[PDB]
């Protein structure tokens, strides 16, 4: 999904709000901040109502201005609440009644997702690959800065996971794939307009094809 | 008009979500409290510091950590949520590694702790992939001009830690002494371990 969450390479932001080794304070800066993660795990592990991938996607589905103005932990409160309503576990009425005011949620999905592809390639360390030049309106774990770009395999995972583009929509056809650490030269991604060396992206097998 | 929705206070919404689920028997007794304790007390960069100090003093462990990070971490019992498949990336005299999750906040929770506000910021998510040298500089870390920077974007299930270079002036230090200078920011890759004067 080409949403505002796909932030890598966006220009115009100011300073990162941190000096190295500065005190970051407590893990939680408010008494509610542990709730989004803990209730997410209740949903995933105890209820089996959704996957972690669905949590990422429902946050991607926040209305774009809403995403941009909402602090981190609050996005997950909104996301987990949205999933509970979409899965029929909760109603928006009861959330707003208990909250004593408006509790707007993420927008409905505009894609049913896609299955794990049947045709993929097992790549080896040192092999040159290109990121498939594909556009996916639902959940995908490929940041747009690498779409269509060429890099080198530095690692093939020894484990496999469900394809995010499927499990992120709660589909039954996510299969399993390993991922690949793909190293890109900075100039491959941003031309002359970068001060970096290389960028390594952890990409599912189904996002890749042999280079040329 | 680019308007934003009027919203109840976030604390009220978060606790509403808790109460709605809990009131339906969907949240076990002591469940969120248990997680809060794990997040605050167990998931900690002290664990990653321990792993770095071990690698620095034990060539055999160093090799294991860099080839099978998951196995090395398991030896300490530090695998966990958002830290099940671990890769440690090695800094060298010619290479500085830095970790981000440009798409959200993905972090090796059990060994680095939950991510800090700055790491999850739009500023870091947007900029470090494209201009890591300037970002580190602004944060107080000057990377020598003759050192390459490599940014790992945490886009799937690999969860990363940086193994920084061991600074001169620490020769013969105990593991405890070494652990002290391996900070959370060293593990993320934005800081270099510092030796006091
Ligand atoms: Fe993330």
């Amino acid at each position: 999904m080409d949403g505002v969450h796909d932030l890598a390479g966006v220009q115009g932001f100011g300073k990162v709000p941190h000096t190295v080794n500065a005190d970051i304070g407590p893990t939680f800066h408010a008494e509610w901040e542990h709730l989004p993660y803990s209730l997410m795990f209740a949903g995933v592990a105890e209820l089996g109502a959704f996957s972690v991938d669905e949590v990422r996607y429902v946050v991607e589905r926040m209305e774009p201005r809403h995403y941009m103005m909402t602090p981190y932990y609050e996005r997950y409160v909104i996301g987990v609440a949205t999933l509970m309503v979409e899965k029929g576990i909760l109603t928006q009425d009861e959330l707003e009644s208990l909250a004593g005011g408006p509790f707007p949620l993420s927008r409905p999905s505009e894609s049913e997702g896609r299955p794990a592809p049947v045709e993929t390639t097992t790549f080896e360390v040192g092999q040159r690959v290109r990121v498939r030049d594909e556009y996916v309106p639902g959940h995908i774990r490929m940041p747009a800065y690498c779409r269509g770009r060429v890099g080198t395999i530095s690692h093939r995972t020894t484990e496999k996971w469900p394809f995010p583009d499927a499990i992120g929509h709660g589909r039954n056809d996510a299969g399993e794939e390993p991922t690949y650490h793909v190293k890109f030269a900075a100039e491959e991604l941003f031309g002359s307009d970068t001060d970096g060396g290389s960028v390594v992206v952890d990409l599912f097998e189904g996002y890749l094809e042999p280079a040329a | 008009e680019n308007a934003a929705p009027a919203q109840a206070p976030v604390s009220d919404r978060a606790w509403a979500l808790f109460r709605a689920l809990d009131g339906k028997g969907l949240v076990p007794d002591g469940y969120v409290e248990g997680w809060k304790k794990t997040f605050e007390e167990d998931f900690s960069p002290r664990r990653g510091a321990e792993l770095v100090a071990r690698a620095w003093t034990d060539p055999e462990f160093r090799q294991l950590l860099l080839t099978d990070g998951t196995a090395a971490v398991a030896q300490y019992g530090y695998l966990g949520p958002q830290g099940e498949y671990i890769v440690a990336v090695e800094d060298t005299p010619t290479l500085k590694n830095v970790i981000v999750c440009s798409l959200c906040s993905c972090t090796a929770w059990p060994i680095l702790g939950l991510p800090p506000t700055w790491y999850k910021s739009f500023e870091y998510r947007a900029r470090v992939v494209r201009e890591p040298r300037k970002v580190l500089s602004e944060m107080g870390t000057e990377i020598a001009s003759d050192i390459e920077i490599r940014v790992y974007d945490t886009t799937a299930e690999t969860r990363y830690m940086v193994l920084p270079q061991r600074p001169a002036g620490t020769e013969g230090w105990s593991q405890e002494q070494l652990q002290e200078i391996v900070t959370k920011d060293c593990l993320i890759g934005v800081a270099i371990p510092q030796v006091p004067t």
